[PDB]
């Protein structure tokens, strides 16, 4: 019925896709989520939105998802949409493993999902998924990697980036502090806390309010860990000590 | 008989706080040995292994398809699969092919990932499960295997005695079967380690 | 207005504008006339030519040995319907080894052409037909419309300025049943000629004729073959 | 909010800005288009359905004018609202019941039949392409453990069991009448069930009925088969009421 | 606007698209049925829109089974499609259950089919009302009428189309329960002549059919000689 | 046929307004409360129960999904009956494969996924309900909420429906982690008393509990007993 | 199996033996082969137990729904027609030799046979199943037009008894039913109540 | 397999042996053949084991969905119809031979259900390769309205007959007793068969088995 169809998969007069844009506005308001590549690993750090006192704490994270042995992701935007997509990512990764008997290379996993997102902008008359993702991983072709994908079905690789609230500000701070070819996990962790300290300008930064996951290699095996609150507090403490030095 | 085309044998056995699982190593096609290091026992967890005998192609398919399902299971759930739950997962996979089955009859051996209690079971080719408190066997020399396990197995065996019993049960059983053998591999599964051995064995 | 874009939307007057608009496609086609006697059914049609160098659009189509049609409206719809008719006729000869009675074929048309008038996103057929046939009940002329209604006729005209042709046919219809063939076709031509501007005449280039009857399978006369019928409009 | 509207929220079953479903609300209005009212009451021994029977046209075969329908031998129903919609719903209920008996080997409980019809109506409130049915179904039957039952479902897909209930134009007024009468009764339970039903109807309409102006259906613990009272049987109740 | 789809209720709880379809039936010329002692008779005022049309063109009286006649008003292509639905239903009933479909069941089944076209944006309601008539020794005479909403009732007498009310008021004068079909055809012809507006629509054919003891439960056209007499009676009664 | 286009779409500010309007149907529903005690869970709800004419026992808002899992909601009742039916079916599909009762969190994930579908799939609106789902497994109690978007959350205690904002601050100033189930039931009912209007009886509230022994509704007589103190 | 039914003025009598076999093991010695399809319509079943049970349950569903819709008791002829449709359509997958008998207000007592293959024929009386072979000559000699209900019962009980003695796949008890306007009366002849005919010793 | 059931005064007794075989070899000495359907309904299974397991699990699951909806105790007839309609649909390719018994609002009910979908409602039944031995015991000894203990004795005697006379049957006797008031799942009821003891010990000391290769992988 033509009267009620909002026509979600058509061009506007400038060659634009309005839903896609509109989905990108949803993302910009969601929890800030950054990724940082280092020489010995990759990390994700995310603002938590689940922070009311009466919440119960039952999973090992709020917005960090393990995809397969060698890969994880974080998300900004519509949570239920993110659940459908991360489920689909796990399925694609297992289909590839079944067929080839090796892990899916990171970029291939991202591309496979982005093609699904792409389809939702071109046919079927449905709303797109209101999700942007950051993907971290290791494979044998390009080692440690970080990708970003959005509701247009576009992706790229990054050394450091941010999606969600205050993204532009977070990327400026990264442009200025990030040392191409010279970062370590320990210095990326410092930078991530620096960045979240500034971009959560409402208000004072706490371990209850962020989530950090690291992805490293140990004895020929990928290790993916969500940092415990003791460690997050310790990094916050070190960042606060470090800013005391800032003048003299 | 379809199940004897490749031959082969697996068994598993329970001891005190430990389990053992073992397999012959031959990959052959009717009379002809093709290889002598063919894998039939696959990790499904740190302390949980599945052994498959039967048609080699289905041994590989079932292991691979099972792994697919288990990995999705573990990612989705909080956690490592329980032995009994693996059994049910395999049962369900085999019974979906009730009217065109995979020709394999697995055994499972492991320790509960939280309680470390020993578990062993086997299933027929259409997914009927059977848990036991002693041993299970599957392959072209099942009768031979039964005779050895019924005579040698005892309750509450420590790791060393379990290893000797499963090893002697396997070696002597496959030595009465033309299309099984060319080596034996044995995994002993304890709380704090896995011990993997290949046995001095007949090669004819 | 809000009521004229969907065949599924009744107006507050109990009308369906899409069906009425489809009927306009027939009123703007070139005129055709159909009439019958006791023994023959005849169709006569004016063919419109795009330019001075164009052939002139076919108006009369063979359906089966005992059935032919004249068309007005969307030519593509005319062919689709004609192909349906043809198939219904072949089917009945295949199954029963006898011609499909003309009144049953027309019923099948009514039932087929009604369906898209009641489903969203479908449209009526934009064609009207005159149907000439001969079977055990004698000669027939039927008319079909985009509304899926149909009519059994002593004679009929549809298309542009057909009112004139209809008047002529009413004026002389008491003569038709007793007419020999030549007389009957003459009558069809005189009716058709009423539809023309005063200047213009029936010629071998613009007239097409279809005839079926007791001893005659459905036959089409075009170009030089219409000249016998045009000479002696005297 | 308070009667706000965006987009197509009055034309199809999407949510309005207060979270309402206007099309569902409009289906309740369609129930009253018919101009009729129905009442149903349950006691310890029986359940009764009473409805108005309006035959304005003398040329009608009045034996074909009914809103009382047998669903199974043991489950009766009164329908209120748009007639063709109601008939369709009655057909679906007959199908659901017969299907249940074939698959499960025992008669569908009245609660389950009412639930199923209500769940089917629910789908029309969430899918955009069809309208709700503008009718309301009241079901009576005897449950082996719970005794006589009266159940009602509506175009929103809501359903409930009742001590007594009503539908159609005077539903509210009936509900008040019935409410006031039960609070009076010990163990909040009706006892003269046919009389209560007819009286309720008679008050809220102000009519004083002839026996051809109402229809009466019953199920009883002693006689669980759904039965329709004849004119004479209804008259005996009307007369016995008139005389106290 | 609230009147463009059968899947949209208005705020007052109406389905205007069904009402609009009803208006197409009310624009049509009048059809009547009367049930009597030994059968059912149908008459239709059949407007002749051109003298070029044959006698009998555009019948509004149909045989839907050997024992069941149908009389229609409204959009004629929709009515004919409904006559096909009724035929198919009677045919299927005979195949599945092994006997002639009872009138009431046929009426209810085709009514549910009509009803199904009043729920959805995907399709439109039928623009026709129709009567079904039959007779058997076991069931007696029966006359049902179905409208575009899918409502179905039984009647002693019924009229549909544009002079519906005038026709009913004449039908009410008859004691039809005590009359035979042979008597009633005359009265049907009489009534059609009364409600026919001879100023506004100039020419009409009377169409008559019946089913009763006298046709052995078969629905049949009234024979030509009897129709002509009934016309002559109707015309002279108009005087 | 079925409309194949989404009826929920993004607005120019990035909002899915149908979902927000579904949430408004939830906010206008009758109150519900869930409290996770140390040794169990209580779910409690108000009946928007007019009339003495209602047979209060004839339909329940607090419903079993499995022996160990139960649900309550705020919002539209008939929408809720759909989700109850699908949750039951999902729990049984899991049990057939794995031969173990579905963990509470796995049941919530699958139900929440169904609610997500109804925010994108063709020709349908979202569900106008929020679910509170209680369960016991891995030797431990669980309380989850699942909302019309398909988002879900684990709570220690919460409130939904009319006056939920106040309900949550009432619970914030009253819940402790070491609290027992009998006390929790008490505080759950006090939370409903905050926004009641009517005088509470055992016939116009419903209470369900979940512990090691399983999930069940409290009986009218048991509720009556807890209502004596209140 | 041996099944039979007989028409009388006002009703029908039905009967069956009660033996179910798998090979020559008796899996039920007191089978009820007379199954109510509606208040006054029964079918006698022979052939496959699984097939005739599934078909009878299906026709019971169809007939019940039809009857509610029409708001009248169903015709015996309708019940037989529905068995026929299903037994004919699926004749390649079913093994079912059925007798449908009952009472309706329009045609009274009626007996129809729907033998394997799915034809349908009305008869004064009908016999079927493997044991019927042994009683053709007996029923053909003994049948008389105009038998009473009681005579129909005795005629049925005797025929069945004779078949049961000879047919290894028939035996056990004789279940009888009489159907009339007034209702259904069932009874069982067991042991000494089964009619008795001497083995012909020297 | 030997499985059986009896209706006694106040309920149902179901019985079964515990042997499963693969060919003419015992694969399981302690197979559980009396399956849960609902808290008031149980079902013994014979025939192809994966089929009996899967069929009973599916119907139990669908019945649980049914009772969750109805809020009432399920009925034996409902299990019987579901089982038989599914088995008929599969035309005997699902090789489940069942003894279904329970107690519902209308009292005790016992059915035998065959693979092709026929069922027989009876006061005593038996199924499996041992079913004729068990049935001999019942024909000889069954009386209507037995007390609980007599019924239990009779069932276990019938299962013993199958155990000792049928090569397809063995090991233990399991019973399930179902009344309005009680469910007694008695597994094992009796252990009439025991392995003999081992006269000579074969405790193979470490090093008896020669080892080519060894890898120890430590775990957390
Ligand atoms: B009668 O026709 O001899 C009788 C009538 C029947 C009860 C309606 N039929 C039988 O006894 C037939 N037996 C069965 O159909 C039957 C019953 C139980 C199990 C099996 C079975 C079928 C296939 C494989 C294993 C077991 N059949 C008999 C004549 O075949
Ligand atoms: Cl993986
Ligand atoms: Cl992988
Ligand atoms: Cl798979
Ligand atoms: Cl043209
Ligand atoms: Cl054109
Ligand atoms: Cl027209
Ligand atoms: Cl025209
Ligand atoms: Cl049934
Ligand atoms: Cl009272
Ligand atoms: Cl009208
Ligand atoms: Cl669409
Ligand atoms: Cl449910
Ligand atoms: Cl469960
Ligand atoms: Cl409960
Ligand atoms: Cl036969
Ligand atoms: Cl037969
Ligand atoms: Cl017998
Ligand atoms: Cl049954
Ligand atoms: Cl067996
Ligand atoms: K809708
Ligand atoms: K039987
Ligand atoms: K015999
Ligand atoms: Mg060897
Ligand atoms: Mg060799
Ligand atoms: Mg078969």
């Amino acid at each position: 019925s033509r009267r009620y169809d909002s026509r979600t998969t058509i061009f506007s007069p400038e060659g634009r896709l309005y839903q896609v844009e509109y989905a990108m506005e949803a993302i910009g308001h969601a929890g800030t989520c950054l990724g940082i590549l280092a020489n010995d690993g990759v990390l994700l750090a995310a603002e938590r939105r689940n922070i009311h006192k009466l919440l119960d704490e039952v999973f090992f994270s709020e917005k960090i998802y393990k995809l397969n042995e060698d890969m994880a992701c974080s998300v900004a935007g519509i949570t239920s949409d993110a659940n459908v997509l991360t489920n689909e990512l796990r399925l694609i990764a297992q289909r590839y493993l079944l067929q080839y008997q090796e892990p899916i290379p990171c970029e291939q996993l991202v591309t496979a999902l982005c093609d699904i997102k792409q389809a939702y902008t071109q046919f079927g008359g449905k709303r797109p998924f209101g999700v942007s993702l950051l993907y971290i991983g290791w494979d044998k072709h390009y080692g440690f990697q970080l990708y970003q994908s959005d509701p247009s079905g576009n992706y790229g690789g990054w050394k450091a980036t941010c999606i969600g609230n205050n993204s532009a500000a977070a990327v400026s701070m990264l442009k200025q502090d990030y040392k191409e070819g010279e970062m370590t996990l320990k210095s990326a962790l410092a930078l991530a806390i620096k960045v979240l300290n500034k971009t959560m300008d409402v208000s004072k930064l706490s371990a209850e309010k962020v989530e950090i996951a690291t992805l490293t290699r140990e004895n020929g095996k990928t290790v993916i860990r969500v940092l415990k609150q003791k460690e997050v507090e310790q990094l916050i403490k070190k960042h606060e000590e470090e800013e005391a030095k800032a003048e003299r | 008989s379809i199940m004897s085309y490749n031959g082969g044998a697996v068994m598993a056995m329970k001891g005190k706080n430990c389990v053992a699982i073992a397999a012959d190593r031959r990959f052959g096609i009717q009379a002809q040995m093709v290889t002598t290091d063919f894998q039939k026992i696959f990790p499904m967890g740190d302390r949980l292994y599945i052994g498959l005998a039967g048609l080699a192609t289905d041994v590989q398919t079932v292991a691979q398809r099972l792994k697919f399902r288990l990995n999705l299971y573990e990612l989705k759930e909080g956690r490592q699969i329980k032995p009994y739950t693996l059994m049910s997962m395999v049962a369900n996979l085999l019974y979906e092919k009730r009217f065109g089955p995979y020709y394999t009859e697995p055994v499972i051996a492991g320790l509960d990932p939280k309680t470390f209690k020993p578990f062993i079971c086997s299933l027929d080719l259409i997914g009927c499960p059977m848990v036991t408190d002693d041993f299970v066997v599957s392959g072209t020399c099942a009768e031979q295997m039964y005779g050895m396990c019924e005579s040698l197995w005892e309750p509450n065996m420590d790791p060393d005695h379990l290893f000797e019993t499963i090893s002697q049960a396997m070696l002597n059983a496959v030595d009465r079967d033309a299309v099984s053998g060319m080596g034996v591999i044995v995994h002993i599964i304890e709380k704090d380690k896995i011990t993997t051995r290949t046995l001095k064995a007949r090669m004819d | 207005n809000q009521y004229d874009n969907d065949v599924t939307v009744w107006s507050p007057q109990g009308r369906i504008h899409q069906i009425e608009y489809a009927m306009e496609a027939v009123k703007q086609g070139s005129a055709t006339v159909g009439l019958k006697s006791k023994t023959h059914a005849v169709l006569v049609a004016l063919k419109r030519a795009q330019s001075e160098l164009a052939a002139h659009q076919k108006k009369i189509l063979h359906v089966d040995n005992h059935i032919g049609i004249s068309i007005a409206g969307l030519t593509a719809d005319a062919r689709l319907l004609c192909n349906f008719m043809r198939q219904e006729c072949l089917d009945s000869r295949f199954v029963f080894d006898r011609p499909l009675p003309v009144s049953r074929l027309v019923s099948l048309i009514g039932s087929k052409t009604q369906i898209p008038t009641q489903r969203y996103g479908r449209r009526p057929y934009g064609v009207g037909l005159l149907i000439a046939g001969y079977d055990d009940m004698g000669p027939h002329i039927f008319q079909t419309c985009p509304s899926a209604n149909y009519f059994d006729c002593r004679a009929m005209s549809i298309g542009a300025r057909s009112q004139s042709a209809r008047t002529y046919l009413e004026r002389h219809m008491s003569e038709f049943m007793e007419c020999n063939l030549n007389e009957l076709v003459k009558h069809g031509l005189r009716a058709l000629r009423e539809t023309l501007p005063a200047e213009q005449d029936l010629t071998t280039k613009n007239v097409s004729i279809g005839i079926v009857g007791k001893d005659l399978e459905f036959t089409i006369y075009d170009d030089d073959d219409v000249s016998p019928f045009l000479e002696g409009l005297e | 909010s308070r009667g706000s509207s965006a987009g197509f929220d009055r034309h199809i079953t999407i949510f309005s800005p207060e979270g309402r479903l206007y099309q569902v609300e409009y289906a309740f209005k369609a129930i009253n288009q018919g101009g009729l009212t129905s009442v149903a009451v349950r006691g310890k021994d029986c359940a009764v359905i009473v409805t108005q029977k309006k035959v304005p046209d003398k040329l009608l075969d009045s034996s074909t004018v009914t809103h009382l329908f047998k669903i199974t031998e043991n489950i009766g129903c009164v329908m209120t609202g748009m007639t063709a919609d109601s008939r369709s719903q009655v057909q679906r209920a007959r199908y659901e019941a017969a299907n249940w008996k074939y698959k499960y080997g025992y008669e569908i409980p009245v609660d389950m039949l009412c639930k199923r019809i209500a769940d089917i109506s629910q789908v029309y409130t969430q899918n955009a392409e069809m309208r709700p049915l503008g009718c309301c179904m009241i079901l009576i039957g005897i449950d082996e453990e719970q005794g006589p039952q009266v159940y009602k479902c509506d175009p929103a897909g809501y359903y409930c069991g009742f001590k007594a209930t009503a539908a159609g134009v005077k539903q509210t007024e009936s509900t008040s009448f019935l409410e006031k009468k039960v609070k009076k009764k010990f163990d909040w339970t009706f006892e003269q069930t046919v009389e209560t039903a007819i009286t309720c109807l008679s008050t809220v309409l102000s009519i004083d009925f002839k026996p051809s102006e109402i229809e009466v259906g019953v199920v009883t613990v002693e006689n669980p088969k759904f039965r329709i009272l004849t004119e004479a049987e209804i008259d005996a109740h009307l007369v016995a009421l008139a005389e106290r | 606007g609230y009147d463009l789809s059968a899947s949209t209720f208005s705020p007052d709880g109406r389905v205007f698209q069904v009402e609009y379809a009803m208006k197409a039936v009310e624009n049509s010329s009048t059809a009547i049925g009367i049930r009597c002692k030994d059968g059912v008779v149908f008459g239709v005022e059949k407007l002749v829109l051109s003298k070029l049309y044959e006698e009998g063109s555009n019948k509004r009286l149909f045989n839907v089974d050997r024992h069941v006649g149908m009389a229609v008003a409204g959009l004629l292509a929709d009515a004919r499609s409904l006559a096909d639905i009724a035929r198919e239903e009677a045919s299927n009933f005979r195949s599945n259950f092994g006997y002639n479909i009872p009138l009431k069941h046929l009426a209810d089944r085709v009514a549910m089919y009509v009803h199904a076209y009043t729920l959805y944006s995907a399709v439109r309601p039928f623009g026709c009302s129709f009567m079904l008539g039959s007779y058997s020794v076991n069931d007696g005479a029966q006359l049902y009428m179905i409208d575009p909403s899918g409502v179905s009732y039984g009647y002693w007498g019924c009229a549909i189309g544009k002079a519906r009310q005038a026709a009913k008021t004449e039908i009410e004068k008859l004691q039809m329960k005590e009359m035979t079909c042979r008597d009633i055809v005359k009265e049907v012809a009489k009534i059609i002549y009364i409600v026919h507006d001879e100023v506004k629509d100039k020419a009409f054919e009377l169409e008559l059919s019946w089913v009763g003891e006298l046709t052995n439960g078969r629905h049949e056209i009234v024979p030509k000689d009897i129709r002509e007499e009934a016309e002559k009676y109707a015309k002279e009664s108009l005087k | 046929r079925g409309y194949s286009f989404s009826l929920t779409t993004f607005s120019p500010s990035g909002k899915l307004v149908q979902i927000e309007y579904a949430l408004a149907a939830v906010a206008g529903g009758a109150p519900s409360v869930g409290i996770k005690a140390a040794n169990g869970v209580v779910l409690a709800t108000e009946k928007k129960q007019k009339s003495i004419l209602y047979d209060e026992r004839s339909v329940h808002k607090v419903e079993p999904i499995t022996k160990h899992i139960g649900l309550v909601y705020s919002g539209m009742g008939p929408d809720y009956r759909v989700l109850v039916h699908r949750a039951r079916k999902l729990a049984q599909q899991y049990y057939l494969v794995y031969q173990e009762p579905i963990p509470t969190a796995q049941l919530v994930q699958r139900v929440a996924s169904v609610m997500q579908e109804y925010t994108q799939s063709g020709g349908v609106r979202p569900f106008g309900v929020s679910l509170l789902i209680c369960g016991w497994n891995e030797g431990r109690p669980y309380l989850f909420q699942s909302d019309p978007s398909g988002a879900y959350f684990a709570w220690k205690a919460t409130a939904m429906g009319k006056n939920y904002v106040n309900g949550k601050t009432f619970l914030e100033k009253r819940y402790n982690e070491d609290l027992e189930l009998e006390d929790a039931i008490h505080t759950a009912i006090l939370t409903l008393k905050e926004s009641f209007e009517g005088q509470m009886t055992e016939d116009n509230i419903e209470v369900g509990i979940c512990n090691e022994a399983g999930f069940r509704r409290l009986t009218p007589t048991e509720v009556k007993d807890y209502l004596a103190a209140i | 199996t041996t099944i039979m039914a007989v028409q009388f003025d006002g009703g029908v009598v039905l009967g069956a033996d009660s033996r179910t076999t798998t090979g020559s093991y008796i899996a039920n010695r007191v089978t009820d082969k007379l199954t109510p399809i509606h208040d006054r319509i029964f079918c006698c079943r022979s052939g496959s137990a699984a097939d005739t049970q599934a078909v009878a349950d299906a026709v019971t569903y169809q007939l019940g729904f039809h009857s509610i819709e029409l708001n009248e008791p169903p015709l015996v002829h309708t019940a037989a027609s529905l068995f026929k449709e299903m037994c004919y359509r699926y004749r390649e997958d079913l093994m079912a030799g059925i007798i449908i008998a009952g009472w309706d207000p329009q045609e009274g007592g009626q007996v129809y046979s729907v033998p394997m293959g799915g034809m349908m024929v009305r008869q004064s009386f009908a016999i079927g199943g493997s044991g019927s072979s042994y009683i053709y000559g007996y029923v053909d000699a003994t049948y008389r037009e105009g038998m009473t209900k009681e005579e129909c019962l005795q005629f049925t009980a005797n025929a069945l008894a004779l078949a049961m003695e000879r047919d290894g796949s028939s035996g056990g008890v004789i279940r009888l039913a009489a159907i009339a306007e007034s209702g259904v009366e069932r009874q069982v002849l067991l042991g000494d109540q089964i009619p008795k005919f001497a083995v012909a010793t020297l | 397999t030997t499985i059986a059931g009896v209706v006694y005064k106040d309920g149902i007794v179901l019985g079964a042996d515990t042997r499963a075989t693969e060919g003419m070899v015992v694969a399981d000495k302690n197979c559980s053949k009396i399956h849960f359907i609902s808290p008031n309904i149980y079902c013994c299974g014979a025939g192809t084991a994966a089929d009996t397991d899967m069929t009973t699990q599916l119907i139990s699951s669908n019945l649980e969905l049914h009772s969750l909806s109805t809020g009432r105790l399920p009925r034996v007839v409902t299990a019987n119809r579901m089982l038989k309609q599914m088995l008929f649909r599969y035309q005997g390719y699902i090789g489940a031979a069942l003894v279904l018994g329970g107690v519902d609002v209308t009292g005790p009910h016992l059915y035998s259900i065959y693979p092709h979908g026929s069922t027989d409602k009876l006061p005593y039944v038996t199924m499996g390769s041992g079913s004729l031995a068990a049935m001999a015991v019942f024909e000889d000894k069954f009386r209507p309205d037995m007390e609980e203990e007599e019924a239990k004795n009779l069932v276990s005697e019938a299962i013993a007959a199958g155990i000792f006379n049928d090569l397809g049957s063995g090991s233990n006797i399991d019973l399930c007793v179902i009344s309005k008031n009680k469910l007694d799942f008695l597994r094992p009821y009796t252990v009439p068969n025991k392995k003999g003891t081992r006269l000579g010990r074969y405790r193979c000391e470490k090093g008896t088995t020669a080892v080519l290769t060894e890898k120890i992988t430590p775990l957390e």
